[PDB]
């Protein structure tokens, strides 16, 4: 594993490498890793996602861009404007994260008030889905 | 504490976050977020309704991606009336029309009337003129 | 308000029904301290979820 | 009679002072000054108690 | 009542008929014991008489 | 299709409310002063 | 054929099978309607047990 | 109120059905079914949670087509 | 004691451990009323009058 | 109690609710007759007094 670590306000993050017999999660928590659908067959997307203790939901990246990550492992972009912030909440300051990791999660549409104001009779169907096995 | 302890989970397979109102479905040992109640029922196989559960409990069970049919109906309440009634209506502006569908019994009060007897009306379609009477054109 | 009360109270007459009322305010103030402190210490929530 | 008569012009003058359409805010200070004027006139005049 | 209710939530449901006779008989004893202490005498100096 | 939102209502004027609040504040302070001093 | 009409005006089809009927709670007798009147409401996706057993990362917006 | 909880319509604009959990959002004098909480907050402009309302009450107000962002 | 024994023979095992605090405090409360309490008609003396 | 128990072993199980009210109320009558039997009092002789 490549590891990136940073404390708020520090001038630079620490980059390290770890290795071992198993992914760095306790055996008691090993059963709650999420397995993504992965519609993109190219090497540009992850297979699994895990949220450990003291994780971060609201994140900012290097002009800056704001992103919101769901427990299901999907990421959504948020407008920088006062309206979008005040309407969702998200007034607190976001934590920092590296683009080389954050880009590996699947992306949804941005949460802009300008495009939520629409009506529909029926919605489009989703191509290339995956089987839910019981 | 003895009348209702914390460990009494898994009472039904369709649960809703008591705080956020979000809807989840249980399959195997994981919880999957469902798009709507119609698809939650079909996946589970039970004609039940969501059971409200405290948000602190659902955070302890493994997740899964979204499941269901997008845009399906969100509530069911079958009804059976004594008689079935439908109307298709045309109303003309004063070069322009609108079409209305009515389901249920109509309101015949006021100047509204059935077109019985010698009553008639004349309208245009494709250049031709059509006379309406005896329920035919 | 304290100086105002201190200056006027010693030279006025108050009927028994009011003097008996100020006495009971002390007891009404003492009673809620323990039920409230344990609430602030989260004891009732801690026990209900054991 | 003269004192009692002077309270009305003073009262409407205070009620009319706020800007905009007439409504709730005019009534608040209108009836307020009327209350103080009568209460004040009563103690120092000591007459027409009813 | 708390002791009785706690058993039902556990599902033992041992009460009804044969079982209920214990709490039913036991309940009368408490009322008799507290009644006996208050029933020490009868004389009055009540506000309506004073 | 785009949703048709209604035009938001205008906020009520604060100026009449502040002078009205100033009226009671002033009147009660004025009336109270003549009552208190007269006790001396 | 059997259909479901929502309060919002759209109509959805129901597959006539014992499992679909019982899962949704439609083990009841349906009322009749003519095609000339019913065809005018917009049609949504079909309701069936097989169609719902699918997973999605995120939904598209054509 | 503790034996059989319920609810009633108030000033809040985000509401949900007391027995079915469906989400609705008010726009003027009309209720629109919303696809999710995120778009309901964003349409109304208030960061809040849905208010549970009696199902016999929701049935009396007029409706409109579905609104919001799918999958949010 | 019979109620608790009946529940234990029935197999509920709800009163095991801390759950026992309900029977225990009741048994103590009953003990206070029967042995101490207050005097009868032949025992008119009491702390408030002595 | 013997009369009541013998009916359960036969399986008729007619008691509970409607039926139990007879033996329940009948049981009070016996205690009420023994209470009148111990009637009188105020003699107040006792080994500890002698």
């Amino acid at each position: 594993c490549w590891w990136w670590e940073r404390t708020a306000g520090e001038n630079r993050a620490r980059v390290r490498v770890v290795s071992g017999p198993t992914i760095p999660v306790a055996a008691t928590e090993m059963n709650k890793v999420v397995s993504l659908v992965k519609a993109d067959t190219s090497g540009r997307q992850a297979d699994q996602v895990y949220f450990g203790p003291d994780h971060a939901n609201f994140v900012a990246v290097t002009s800056e861009s704001l992103w919101w990550v769901t427990d299901a492992g999907a990421r959504f972009g948020v407008e920088d404007s006062k309206e979008a912030r005040d309407a969702l909440g998200l007034t607190l300051t976001p934590s920092l994260a590296p683009w080389v990791a954050l880009r590996l999660l699947p992306q949804g549409p941005t949460l802009s008030r300008a495009d939520a104001l629409v009506e529909h009779d029926t919605l489009p169907m989703d191509m290339t889905p995956a089987e839910l096995v019981v | 504490s003895f009348i209702s302890p914390s460990g009494q989970l898994n009472e039904s397979p369709i649960i809703a976050d008591r705080d956020s109102g979000a809807l989840y479905v249980r399959v195997g040992d994981r919880l999957y977020p469902a798009l709507n109640l119609a698809s939650a029922r079909l996946i589970t196989g039970r004609p039940d309704n969501p059971h409200l559960v405290r948000s602190s409990q659902i955070a302890t069970m493994p997740r899964g991606p979204l499941v269901g049919i997008p845009g399906a109906p969100s509530s069911f309440s079958p009804k059976s009336p004594p008689a079935s009634s439908w109307l298709v209506c045309d109303t003309v502006a004063t070069q322009g029309v609108t079409v209305t569908v009515i389901d249920g019994t109509p309101d015949l009060t006021g100047h509204r009337q059935i077109l019985s007897g010698s009553d008639a009306v004349v309208l245009r379609y494709g250049g031709d003129a059509w006379v309406i009477r005896e329920g035919r054109r | 308000a304290g100086m105002a009360a201190a200056a006027h109270v010693p030279h006025t007459i108050y009927s028994p029904l009011f003097r008996k009322f100020v006495e009971w305010i002390e007891y009404l103030c003492l009673m809620p301290i323990f039920p409230l402190a344990l609430w602030l210490m989260n004891v009732y929530a801690a026990i209900r979820y054991r | 009679i003269m004192l009692m008569s002077a309270i009305m012009p003073v009262t409407v003058a205070a009620a009319a002072a706020p800007p905009g359409p007439v409504g709730s805010p005019q009534a608040v200070l209108g009836f307020g000054v009327l209350t103080v004027a009568a209460a004040l006139a009563l103690r120092f005049t000591g007459r027409r108690l009813g | 009542g708390g002791m009785v209710a706690m058993v039902f939530a556990s599902g033992s449901h041992v009460f009804g008929g044969i079982g209920s006779i214990f709490p039913l008989f036991m309940m009368v004893g408490i009322m008799m014991m507290m009644f006996r202490g208050m029933g020490g005498g009868q004389q009055q100096m009540s506000r309506p008489k004073l | 299709a785009p949703l048709v939102v209604p035009q938001p209502p205008a906020p009520r004027d604060m100026v009449p409310i502040w002078v009205a609040a100033g009226g009671l504040a002033g009147a009660l302070l004025i009336g109270g002063a003549v009552f208190g001093t007269a006790t001396l």
